[PDB]
RNA sequence: CGCGGGGUGGAGCAGCCUGGUAGCUCGUCGGGCUCAUAACCCGAAGGUCGUCGGUUCAAAUCCGGCCCCCGCAACCA
RNA sequence: GGGAACCUGGGGAACUGAAACAUCUCAGUACCCAGAGGAGAGGAAAGAGAAAUCGACUCCCUGAGUAGCGGCGAGCGAAAGG
RNA sequence: ACAGCUCUCUGCGAACUCGUAAGAGGAGGUAUAGGGAGCGACGCUUGCCCGGUGCCGGAAGGUCAAGGGGAGGGGUGCAAGC
RNA sequence: GAGCCCGGUGAAAUACCACCCUGGCGCGGCUGGGGGCCUAACCCUCGGAUGGGGGGACAGCGCUUGGCGGGCAGUUUGACUG
RNA sequence: AGAAGGGGGCCUGACUGCGAGGCCUGCAAGCCGAGCAGGGGCGAAAGCCGGGCCUAGUGAACCGGUGGUCCCGUGUGGAAGG
């Protein structure tokens, strides 16, 4: 849906069986589709002055480091593309 | 999640320190409040020599007193103190005690962190003490004519 | 401690309290506790234990000496066995279920040393100079053992009561144990 | 096949896992309640405690092995 | 922004077939969108695979309709090596 | 279809609807209101059956998915182990 | 196992140290469930707020578990037979 | 019935290995079966016994399940699994 340090996403299959064992009997699958695995989204204010982000959910500390900086930063609204085009 | 402290805080305040916490209780209350800050080898190393930067900083306050203890104790002072018998005239500020050391042998002298609690005013012996910590105790003397 | 620490068995009278306490797993399906009746142990132990041999009364020469120090014979059949107060213990083998003055008038029955060579010989050994410990419920353990004077040459109650765990079916796994008594007791491993 | 729960006077329930001495309830029948009745009151006999046998001095019972019973069970070429 | 096809990424059918059909098939095809260009992608080993071996990648011919995969049905189908 | 009757849902970021979502209707409304359902001015009325079904209500029990749990077992290494 | 006892008798004898079944309390661990208050994340708001109000670890959203689910979808619904 | 029937005594051939040679037959199935070898039952013996007087009393493969044996066991060893 975005990303921010992350990236977009996959979109998986969600198979289906009503099994049995393999480990018991025999076993099957009545059938899949096509699934969303909506990579994990929420977002993360935080301040160089006051910027907004909608970091990743496994990344969310990488912001916090990026957040460290200081690197003489003025009236800039925005701010952020500022961290990140300087961003691992 | 390791962080250094601020303002000394119940359960864990023994500032410039170390503790482990949830992520949110720093990333929220603590790290916003300026009260503490991330583990960051950054910010840690180089607190780590914010101490031994200082440790020695100010233990040079304590190591140039060994310096002046090995010799403002034995050398005592001999004041030409203009007295003589009963009570004393001219009572014995340091204005005249670090006078009659540093205006004497070209030596540090310190009127006030000298132990001085009122002039004497007096003539007979003293072995007072330079303050603080450690102490060099001065053993003064003082004389007449 | 590191091996089986013997001496470990140090005020109280004469010492000679030492012990081999240890569990497991209580009847894994048949078998259960069964130590090895009058094992070797060894130790020269000098246990003047008054063994006897209620063989007959005609060994009474030997039967005497035959290990222990008195030793009767077949007149305790009846007249030795009728009270509460009255009535070693050892029987007779081979097949003859001589349980009866012996049994309810209980001690010690089992079989006698089958040393038809003799009562007592330069040849036979271990008639009154052994051990041993059945079962003991949901409290097992406990083994025999000698003096407190007895350096790293006391190793018999590290191989009679503790290779003695050869009667331990499957269900779990041994531990636990502690060599002393009248004392304390410190653990040793295996 | 996995698990694990119950046989106790006629009936349907506790009790034992802490052994140690079998008791509720309803009824069977006989008295007491009126002319009689249900409401009622009392006195009663009625179990080798399922068994093949393991323990303990001793089991209803302590733990297994066995015939149904009884619920959870997961498929089923 | 455009471009006859040709290439890569992101999405992504069903009819059909199985003589019904739901796994399976058609098929990662069709089509949609972005993007690259005379081409595109891939490319110097965190490989391969049993050889004391080989030595980036891509294309062709064999390996081979083999090994395997599969309501073991219909059917799909490699790789090393040469 | 209709006014009108009744049951029912909905406390406001309402319920309900459209939409992947953002957003929007609802409504710049707030139960004397909004949605859903059946009946269909108005007169007299509208009985009995909660066994099955649906729904509303039940901080006890029965059953039950992960996950937690690890008595016990198997695989390997000379082993610490995995 | 005899100084820190047998006895007499019964299924078993005590003064003492032990290893452990039965079971509860006594300070710690590792984990759990609950009921409280909080604010600072998330949400909604306020003459435009670096802030103030109210909600508050809940809700919303990611993943995974099980179930309800003709709202929608793909389909199956044998053959002989005057 | 000159037994397949009624009764008594020992036994478990209601065996393992196979099968010349036929019946029936579209295929696949089904059907009777001499005799050799192995070790056995009954009998004094010649001999009979590979289930039941006889035709019905049943279900291809696929998929799993339990047993065991020699075979396979993805560098080799052993396992997981065939
Ligand atoms: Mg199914
Ligand atoms: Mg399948
Ligand atoms: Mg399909
Ligand atoms: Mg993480
Ligand atoms: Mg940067
Ligand atoms: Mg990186
Ligand atoms: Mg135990
Ligand atoms: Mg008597
Ligand atoms: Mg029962
Ligand atoms: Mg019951
Ligand atoms: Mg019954
Ligand atoms: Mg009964
Ligand atoms: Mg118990
Ligand atoms: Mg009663
Ligand atoms: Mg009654
Ligand atoms: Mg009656
Ligand atoms: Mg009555
Ligand atoms: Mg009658
Ligand atoms: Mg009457
Ligand atoms: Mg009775
Ligand atoms: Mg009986
Ligand atoms: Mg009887
Ligand atoms: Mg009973
Ligand atoms: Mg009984
Ligand atoms: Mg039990
Ligand atoms: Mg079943
Ligand atoms: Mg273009
Ligand atoms: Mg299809
Ligand atoms: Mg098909
Ligand atoms: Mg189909
Ligand atoms: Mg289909
Ligand atoms: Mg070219
Ligand atoms: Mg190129
Ligand atoms: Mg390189
Ligand atoms: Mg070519
Ligand atoms: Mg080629
Ligand atoms: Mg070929
Ligand atoms: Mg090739
Ligand atoms: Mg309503
Ligand atoms: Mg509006
Ligand atoms: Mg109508
Ligand atoms: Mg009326
Ligand atoms: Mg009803
Ligand atoms: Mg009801
Ligand atoms: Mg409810
Ligand atoms: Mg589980
Ligand atoms: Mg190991
Ligand atoms: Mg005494
Ligand atoms: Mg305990
Ligand atoms: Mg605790
Ligand atoms: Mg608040
Ligand atoms: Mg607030
Ligand atoms: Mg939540
Ligand atoms: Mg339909
Ligand atoms: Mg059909
Ligand atoms: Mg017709
Ligand atoms: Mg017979
Ligand atoms: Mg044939
Ligand atoms: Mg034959
Ligand atoms: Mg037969
Ligand atoms: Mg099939
Ligand atoms: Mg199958
Ligand atoms: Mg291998």
């Amino acid at each position: 849906s975005g990303k921010r340090p992350i990236v977009a996403n996959s979109i998986q299959r969600r198979g289906k069986a009503k099994r049995e064992g393999g480990v018991g009997k025999k076993t099957t699958g009545i059938s899949k589709r096509r699934q969303y695995p909506n990579l994990q989204k929420v977002r993360v204010r935080v301040a160089g002055q006051e910027i907004t982000f909608r970091v990743a959910a496994s990344h969310i500390p990488k912001v916090y480091e990026l957040v460290e900086r200081a690197k003489g930063l003025k009236l800039e609204g925005l701010s952020p593309k500022e961290i990140k085009k300087e961003l691992l | 999640m390791k962080v250094i402290l601020l303002e000394p805080l119940e359960n864990l305040g023994d500032v410039g320190q170390v503790v482990d916490v949830k992520p949110g209780y720093a990333r929220n209350y603590l790290l916003p409040r300026g009260l503490a800050v991330l583990a960051t080898e950054s910010n840690l190393k180089a607190l780590e020599a914010r101490i031994r930067a200082q440790a020695k900083r100010l233990a040079e306050r304590k190591a140039e007193a060994e310096r002046l203890k090995e010799i403002l104790e034995n050398l005592t002072l001999t004041i030409p103190v203009r007295a003589g018998e009963t009570k004393i005239y001219g009572s014995v500020t340091a204005k005249d005690i670090a006078e009659a050391l540093s205006r004497q042998h070209g030596v540090t002298i310190d009127p006030k962190r000298l132990a001085l609690e009122k002039p004497i005013k007096e003539l007979g012996e003293y072995v007072l003490t330079y303050k603080p910590h450690p102490e060099v105790p001065i053993q003064l003397k003082v004389s007449v004519v | 401690k590191v091996y089986t620490i013997d001496e470990a068995a140090r005020t109280a009278k004469f010492d000679e309290t030492v012990e081999v306490h240890a569990k497991l797993g209580i009847d894994p399906r048949r078998s259960d506790q069964n130590v090895r009746g009058t094992v070797s142990l060894p130790h020269g132990l000098g246990k003047q234990v008054r063994v006897l041999a209620i063989a007959k009364g005609e060994k009474i020469k030997e039967a005497e000496e035959a290990g222990a120090d008195y030793v009767g014979g077949e007149e305790i059949i009846q007249k030795i066995l009728d009270a509460w107060m009255d009535f070693v213990m050892g029987a007779v083998g081979s097949k003859l279920g001589r349980i009866l003055a012996p049994r309810g008038l209980n001690p010690k029955a089992g079989t006698v040393g089958f040393n038809i060579g003799e009562i007592i010989r330069e040849i036979k050994a271990g008639r009154i100079e052994f051990r041993n410990d059945k079962t003991g419920a949901i409290h097992a353990p406990v083994g025999k053992a000698s003096f407190p004077p007895e350096k790293l040459a006391d190793n018999i109650r590290a191989f009679i009561r503790a290779l003695e765990a050869h009667k331990p079916e499957g269900a779990k796994g041994t531990f636990l144990r502690s060599v002393y008594v009248t004392t304390t007791m410190g653990p040793s491993v295996r």
